RNA sequence: UUUGGCAUAGUUCC
């Protein structure tokens, strides 16, 4: 159930749109902003 | 004297003009009830307020 | 018959 090497994150789960809902003018959550920054750095 | 029966009250009462105040806290601004109303978005629990 | 959030301040009751 917990292999030691799995604790090194190489695949990052993305929570669904229910965990980070949009805001009604559409606003993005703190999680969404951090996800966007992370994927920006990752593709760079 | 008693109001309903008209008979004297045995104990004499202490009565006089005192200066009273009506505070801001009324009941029409505090009564509240709920039965299956609006519901929050993130948790899908009832709203607050 | 449709739903904003974060922060700060004040007040009520033990």
């Amino acid at each position: 159930y917990a292999r030691p090497e799995w604790m090194i994150v190489t695949v990052l789960p993305v929570p669904p749109l229910s965990v980070r809902p949009a805001v009604v003018a559409r606003n993005q959550d703190d999680l969404t902003h951090k996800l966007a920054d992370i994927v920006k750095i990752n593709n760079q | 004297y008693n109001g309903f029966t008209g008979r004297k009250i045995t104990s004499q009462i202490f009565i006089g003009p005192t200066y009273y105040q009506r505070l801001k806290h009324m009941v029409d601004d505090k009564i509240h009830s709920r039965a299956r109303g609006p519901i929050q978005i993130l948790n899908r629990q009832p709203m607050e307020g």
